[PDB]
């Protein structure tokens, strides 16, 4: 019951091929050929693109293929065309009659350049609540770390989904609610690059 | 041409029960695997287990072992789940979905081909009670932090009005509590900002 590693985010620009990783174990993806992929966007029913690792069924594109070498399964698109944006989430069976999914993976076409984030670090009569607000990023995925002084904290969390901003970017905000506070940092990291504040 | 329908959006309390149906047609009901997978808004999908139509056989995932089960009423082609004890971390749409062909020589249960799939069945689970916000204050950056509030919506302006370029409202975020929390913002200044929020019969303004 431990997903299958994918990427939370791949981005690429219309024309160009784009894949999506899926790692599991050697006791599901890579002791069989039982890896299948879905699309799923926003609102409606995830939808079989690719089975049986590189298998298509009748009506999916041909610019959808899929891989696998050892315990990772790969999900390749050509041709890349702004209505494959989209959650893609790998499947794999997993032994003893049982089924695992990965934990999905958002691709975006770029119809702008990849920009941001912008994060606001608050923290806030109430003496406690520290408050990290992000902003105006593409594309839209991030995810959040927490810092008492230079040591991690994961307790106490609660982080929103990004949501679309008019300006086809994104926001988001991650609160980190606490008693302690009397330095703090709050680590967003956007494309691989972190971004970082601290008070 | 298969179809699977499900029934429609289900609202909770903890504690309680909630049975899901998904009713096939368009093909031989009893001949393939259905499958149950759930997702958690803005979250990734989570496989529930399985049916046996023709047998009534189940597995489900050891996560929800002992809170779940999956039943079938063959003369109406119509598989059934039933969660109980809810959570409010069971809020989710729940899928049914068919999978493989049922063979007897060989175990397709696990096969994770879905091929078709119901409409899915949002069940919001939730224990909380109306309650109204407190509201905290925070180039220059300025805003206010509004905290435990329920339920939404929550409408927030500035200067009773006034004031729209540069500002900026945060989408709730929704705590294991039940209750939400945003923030909405917008030196040079000689100046006086209020932010002046409306929601719980709630009107308050704040520097």
């Amino acid at each position: 019951q431990s997903a299958l590693t994918q990427p939370a985010s791949v981005s690429g620009s219309p024309g160009q091929s784009i894949t999506i990783s899926c790692t599991g174990t050697s006791s599901d993806v890579g002791s069989y050929n039982l890896v299948s992929w879905y699309q799923q966007h926003p609102g409606k029913a995830p939808k079989l693109m690719i089975y049986e690792v590189s298998k298509r069924p009748s009506g999916v594109s041909n610019r959808f293929s899929g891989s696998k070498s050892g315990n990772t399964a790969s999900l390749t698109i050509s041709g890349l065309q702004a209505e494959d944006e989209a959650d893609y989430y790998c499947c794999s069976y997993a032994g003893s009659s049982t089924v695992i999914f990965g934990g999905g993976t958002k691709l975006t076409v770029l119809g702008q350049p990849k920009g941001a984030p912008s994060v606001t670090l608050f923290p806030p009569e109430e003496l406690a609540t520290l408050v990290c607000l992000i902003s105006d990023f593409y594309p839209g995925a991030v995810t959040v770390a927490w810092k008492a002084d230079s040591s991690p904290v994961k307790a106490g969390v609660e982080t929103t989904t990004p949501s679309k901003q008019s300006n086809n970017k994104y926001a988001a905000s991650s609160y980190l609610s606490l008693t302690q506070w009397k330095s703090y940092s709050c680590q967003v990291t956007h494309e691989g690059s972190t971004v970082e504040k601290t008070v | 041409q298969v179809q699977l329908v499900q029934s429609g959006a289900e609202v909770k309390k903890p504690g309680a029960s909630v049975k899901v149906s998904c009713k096939a047609s368009g093909y031989t009901f009893t001949g393939y695997y259905m499958h149950w997978v759930r997702q958690a808004p803005g979250q990734g999908l989570e496989w529930m287990g399985w049916i046996n139509p023709n047998s009534g056989g189940t597995n489900y995932a050891q996560k929800f072992q002992g809170r779940v089960t999956m039943t079938r009423d063959t003369s109406i082609s119509t598989a059934y789940m039933e969660l109980s004890r809810l959570r409010s971390d069971d809020t989710a749409v729940y899928y049914c979905a068919r999978g493989g062909w049922i063979s007897l020589y060989y175990d397709s249960s696990g096969y994770p081909n879905f091929d078709y799939w119901g409409q899915g069945t949002l069940v919001t689970v939730s224990g909380a009670s109306t309650k109204g916000p407190s509201v905290f204050p925070l180039t220059a950056a300025l805003g206010c932090l509004v905290k435990d509030y329920f339920p939404e919506p929550v409408t927030v302006s500035w200067n009773s009005g006034a004031l729209t370029s540069g500002v900026h409202t945060f989408p709730a975020v929704l705590q294991s509590s039940g209750l939400y929390s945003l923030s909405s913002v917008v030196s040079s200044s000689t100046q006086t900002y209020i932010c002046n929020v409306n929601h719980s019969n709630t009107k308050v303004d704040k520097r």
